[PDB]
């Protein structure tokens, strides 16, 4: 029996939290990070060193709106990718460069908020330095990223159909799946993922701005709740993220389970996901007051 | 100012031998060092050069690879490695001093010169005249002249005059054809356009009669003229 | 006790008060006398052509 | 004292008589003579070059006599000889104190010196055989702060200082060939005559003063500002002279006339005048403020002919080349800028 | 059936 | 091309060598903490020269405690204007101050009832209240604290500030003293005012100049790199 799946993949009624969450998390990261561009080409002393880091951030935001939300906005709703293979794998890799750039420059900026305050005294960084590390974090975001972008392609689904919109009749699903020749071997690469993108990065998040809460109190208690939140963000953000990806080269899911994570608990994920760098300006932007000013 | 060499002496075809260049009395590292050689009985040939702080180092056409350059600036000293010595090397090797900025004076200093013996694009410098005869109280015009025009597009034209008194180590008198060097007198004069380079000693006494020699200071591979000699 | 500030002072004024002056508009005339004469020779004021200016970017 | 009153009242005939005798030669202020001359367009002076390298905010600078080397001092300790021609740094002087408030440069281009609150106007000679730059002569002997220093000729510099008074020295002995007092407060900036035997100081008195090199006596005072001179400026034809002040007015005297002659004020300049040169033909009073910005004043018409405005903190040097060519700009973001005008 | 984009 | 003579070329390289020196001496020069010691004539400024450690201008006496080299500024010998030499010091990490406790007893040199310690606090109102030092912390050194205890025996307080309601007894006073000198500051949110007294031994106070720069520095390098 063809799956014949309805077009609309979801209830029209319940696609609203889809739409609206969605649209309340796109006005703020695609507003608040065009602002933070507007902030840092506004003024002569943004032409300093840190605001290149909060410019990656910005900019790597920015992308995260501009494609990413949206193209889990397309996922969701509605049937396999319409735009063609070509978009999709490109929307796909912009995906990852998007989140593993996002992840690094959240630690690059953890690295220069560490060495500016344990050693009072440095030498820490001028353009060169800093934006060696702007392009280091990217290649990394695209290397870390290729074996991603390496196998996507489209899997023609096929045994699944849809019934067409214009009048329920039949419409075989081709979903933007990863074409992996090697399945077997992607059950670690997302483990290497994990540790590569989650936990390295919560490790030093947590070090670097740890040794920043002892080395200071060795009137200002706003940074100090500024380090605890930023790291919480991080900590509980992405937080399911890699636990359900993970879950899937792990501990398999029941039918009905992975349905039911994978249709409607997912897409609460990716907004938490997403949540990163939809809260990533406003934090990194009022939290400073030298664009406060 | 006083520089010293030493190394030299006779040497075995095919082997070799370092020289070196004592400083005292200056800011060695602030200055560039030159090692310009001169032939017995013959005309002055430059074989290395170092730019203060090692930043370049370049070499003649005759001696590149065997030679080696290099300055010690701590210890006050330059070097001048050597190997694979020809007939052709047999030569009285000098320490040349060449300070660059504006208003500089290249090539004022040159050692006393340790003596050493063995048992193209490059502007050429032509000296029409070898001998002249002069008399003390006459004034005295030396010609010199280059295939390529050494007027640069700054205004400045490089080319240099020295003096070789009989036993001694040459000494600058004009550099840039206009300038007149620090503790010659003002009798010196020189003059040209872009080609053609007469230099004009009025009012000649003794301890001017030697040689003159006009070197070319454009393109890196200096060379130096044929050389005019004074007899009185 | 301040009578040779004193002495010193009045002096200076009254050396100062010897000198004889020349009416404004003489010195005015003999400003813009200059002004004009050498006018055209000042490249600030009056620009010269990229060719004559030595700090020319085109370089 | 009965004598202490007695010779204030003198002191204050003296002065009534002296300002009857100002009023009595004025007879046409100066902006009237020169209504009918025709007005300059509109200055647009760029940027043409760029000189980077110092650390801290640039204080002085002064042009050599050939137009082309200039020398900063920028209170890091260095004064950087630059080539204006191709922005090459020909030197780096080490300074001993680094709180420099003034350089110069010898007219002959032999010497540079400098000076600060270290009260010492440190002498320094650029054509030595050992290559380096040594301190040819440390001269001492005032009290307060020095705050400018001009060359005479290579074997004599006049100097300014915070003692309120200001001095001629002989380079080779040592010693204050001649003491100029009269001031009651810190003489801020002096200029020298082009023919070099007469030289004006500023004062923090509101008045500027004549000197007489050789006679070592003020020949005249000139008053009117309501605050602090901080720059001075002979004009080209040396009848005249132009005054920086910090009630944000600009003034120009005439020798001669000893009186003011014309006001350089706008409404919406307030910040004080740091320093003020002239140009080749006098007719552009180039004037630095603390508002980050050159305004060019045309001397003859009082009217702002233009602005100067690509630094971002407050232009503390500003000088004319000999011949004209360009002009050049320090500010305390350790830049200095050459500036000149578009053909 | 769909399994969603990977981040 | 290069377009570039070889004497143009060689400038070139001699204009790089002056500017990594000027580099080198900047960094070397940034690791270096300014101090300036202000205050009135006599007040305890030699007793702080000594603990810490030809013309009469500036005198720079350089002294290190644990590899943070300082140079302090001595400016008490410029008899000028303050408001035409102060605006040199713009980066300086201290304004180092010397007040004296016995001045509250005492009447400055031109006797008008002006007492020295309301001089000292009128100083350190031009100093806490300038235009150029808005982030400059002042590590005021109330100094002089046993003379200040004898005289306060006998000698009582309330003819230096009459509307002093304590006792007789140096806490009480010292306590009064340090809030009248630490309350003129007007811009409490920026800066602050770490005082100290002066001890008898040369071994402690050092110390105290030591911390109050380190969390100096700290605040200052963690609002560059931007935190508030």
């Amino acid at each position: 029996n063809i799956t014949y799946v309805n077009y609309y993949l979801h209830q029209p009624q319940v696609a609203a939290i889809f739409i609206i969450s969605y649209f309340l998390i796109f006005f703020l990261c695609m507003m608040g990070n065009t602002v933070v561009c507007f902030i840092v080409m506004r003024n002569k002393h943004m032409h300093t060193v840190t605001n290149l880091f909060i410019l990656n951030l910005a900019i790597s935001d920015l992308l995260v709106g501009i494609f990413c939300m949206p193209i889990t906005l397309l996922d969701n709703i509605i049937a396999g990718w319409p735009f063609g293979n070509t978009m999709c794998k490109i929307s796909g890799l912009v995906q990852g460069i998007s989140v593993a750039a996002s992840v690094f420059t959240l630690v690059a900026i953890a690295v220069d908020r560490f060495q500016c305050v344990v050693y009072p005294f440095k030498p820490k960084l001028t353009i060169k330095t800093a934006f060696v590390i702007i392009m280091i974090i990217w290649v990394l975001a695209i290397t870390i990223m290729s074996p991603s972008a390496v196998m996507l392609h489209v899997q023609e689904e096929k045994y699944y159909r849809v019934r067409l919109n214009s009048q329920n009749k039949t419409s075989p699903v081709y979903w933007c799946r990863e074409d992996w020749p090697n399945q077997e071997m992607r059950k670690i690469y997302t483990t290497v993922l994990f540790a590569n993108i989650y936990l390295a990065p919560l490790s030093l998040i947590v070090i670097m701005y740890g040794r920043i809460g002892i080395s200071l109190f060795r009137k200002k208690q706003k940074i100090i709740k500024m380090l605890l939140i930023v790291a919480l963000l991080f900590i509980l953000s992405w937080l399911p993220l890699w636990t359900l990806m993970m879950l899937s080269d792990y501990a398999d899911l029941s039918p009905n389970e992975l349905q039911i994570i994978n249709i409607y608990i997912y897409p609460f994920a990716h907004w938490l996901a997403f949540g990163n760098s939809s809260v990533n300006p406003i934090i990194y932007g009022f939290f400073n007051e030298n664009f406060r000013r | 100012v006083q520089l010293v060499e030493s190394g030299g002496g006779l040497v075995q075809p095919g082997g070799s031998r370092k020289l070196s260049c004592s400083a005292s009395g200056f800011a060695f590292s602030s200055f560039g060092m030159h090692w310009v050689r001169q032939a017995p009985e013959k005309g002055l040939e430059w074989v290395a050069y170092i730019s203060s702080g090692s930043g370049t180092i370049y070499y003649a056409d005759t001696v590149k690879g065997r030679f080696t350059i290099s300055r010690d600036d701590p210890k006050n000293t330059l070097f001048l490695q050597m190997t694979s010595l020809r007939s052709e090397d047999t030569a009285m090797y000098y320490c040349v001093r060449s300070i660059y900025y504006y208003g500089s004076s290249p090539f004022d200093f040159w050692g006393q010169g340790t003596t050493l013996t063995v048992s193209s694009a490059d502007i050429v410098m032509t000296q029409a005249t070898s001998s002249v005869p002069v008399t003390p109280g006459e004034s005295v015009s030396i010609s010199c002249r280059s295939s390529k025009s050494l007027l640069h597009s700054n205004g400045n034209t490089y080319l240099y005059w020295f003096l070789q008194r009989p036993g001694q180590s040459p000494q600058l008198l004009i550099y840039r054809m206009s300038n007149l060097a620090s503790g010659v007198p003002d009798r010196f004069s020189g003059s040209g356009s872009g080609t053609a380079f007469t230099l004009t000693i009025s009012r000649l006494e003794a301890e001017d009669v030697g040689v003159y020699y006009c070197m070319q200071h454009l393109e890196y591979p200096l060379t130096f003229g044929a050389g005019t000699k004074l007899e009185l | 006790a301040s009578i040779a500030q004193a002495r010193k002072l009045v002096e200076q004024l009254k050396m100062e008060a010897n000198i004889d002056r020349i009416k404004v508009s003489k010195a005015a005339a003999d400003l813009m006398a200059y002004c004009e004469a050498h006018a055209k020779e000042d490249p600030l004021l009056t620009p010269v052509p990229a060719s004559e200016n030595p700090f020319r970017e085109k370089k | 004292q009965s004598e202490l009153d007695q010779l204030r009242q003198e002191a204050e005939q003296l002065k009534n008589q002296i300002r009857d005798a100002r009023k009595a030669c004025a007879d046409a202020t100066l902006s009237q003579i020169t209504n009918n001359i025709d007005p300059v367009g509109r200055i647009q002076m760029r940027t043409r070059r760029t000189l980077r390298g110092h650390l801290a905010k640039i204080y002085a600078m002064h042009w050599g006599t050939d137009s082309r080397l200039l020398v900063s001092a920028s209170q890091d300790g260095k004064l950087i000889i630059w080539d204006s021609y191709t922005t090459n740094k020909v030197h780096a002087i080490p300074l001993r104190s680094s709180w420099v408030m003034t350089c110069a440069y010898a007219p002959s281009g032999n010497y540079v010196a400098c000076g600060g609150l270290d009260n010492i106007c440190s002498i320094y000679n650029l054509k030595t055989r050992e290559g380096n730059v040594r301190v040819s002569r440390e001269l001492a002997g005032h009290t307060g702060y020095l705050s400018c220093c001009r060359f005479l000729d290579d074997n004599q510099i006049v100097t300014s200082s915070g003692d309120t008074t200001c001095a001629l020295w002989d380079i080779e002995t040592g010693q204050q060939t001649t003491t100029f007092t009269g001031h009651t407060g810190d003489v801020m900036s002096l200029s020298l005559a082009p023919d070099t035997r007469l030289f004006v100081s500023g004062a923090c008195d509101a008045s500027a003063k004549l000197w007489d090199v050789r006679e070592g006596m003020c020949r005249q005072t000139f008053t009117g500002h309501e605050s602090d001179i901080n720059a001075i400026c002979f004009f080209p034809n040396g009848n005249a002279f132009a005054t920086g002040s910090d009630d944000a007015t600009c003034r120009l005297f005439d020798l001669r006339a000893d009186q003011e002659l014309m006001t350089y004020s706008h409404d919406n300049i307030i910040c004080g005048i740091t320093s003020v040169s002239f140009s080749k033909s006098g007719r552009l009073l180039l004037a630095g403020y603390d508002d980050f910005n050159c305004n060019v004043w045309d001397a003859l018409k009082a009217d702002r002919a233009g602005v100067l405005a690509g630094h971002d903190n407050r232009v503390s040097c500003l000088g004319v080349t000999d011949d004209g060519m360009a002009v050049a700009t320090g500010s305390w973001d350790s830049f200095l800028k050459i500036w000149n005008g578009s053909s | 059936p769909n399994l969603p984009q990977r981040f | 091309g290069c377009t570039l003579s070889a004497e143009d070329k060689a400038a070139v390289e001699r204009s790089k060598m002056i500017d990594r020196n000027l580099r080198e001496d900047g960094e070397k020069a940034a690791r270096e903490v300014k101090l300036l010691l202000l205050g009135a004539g006599e007040s305890g400024k030699s007793t702080i020269v000594k603990q810490m450690k030809k013309t009469t201008g500036i005198v720079e006496t350089h002294f290190t405690f644990k590899d943070l080299h300082f140079k302090m500024f001595d400016v008490g010998a410029q008899r000028s204007e303050r408001k035409k030499w102060i605006h040199c010091f713009e980066g300086v990490t201290a304004i180092i101050f010397c007040v004296a406790l016995s001045d509250y007893d005492l009447v400055l040199a031109e006797d008008e009832e002006m007492n020295r310690m309301h001089e000292s606090m009128k100083l350190f109102d031009s100093i806490c209240n300038n235009k150029w030092f808005t982030d400059t912390s002042i590590i005021l050194f109330l100094n002089k604290k046993d003379l200040f205890e004898e005289k306060i025996k006998k000698s009582p307080l309330t003819i230096c500030y009459p509307e002093y309601a304590g006792s007789n007894t140096y806490e009480e006073a010292a306590a009064y003293i340090q809030c009248q000198f630490e309350d003129l500051n007007k811009r409490k949110d920026t800066k602050e005012i770490y005082t100290h007294f002066t001890c008898s031994t040369d071994t402690k106070n050092v110390q105290f100049v030591f911390d109050a720069v380190t969390d100096v520095i700290i605040k200052n390098n963690l609002k560059d790199c931007g935190l508030f």
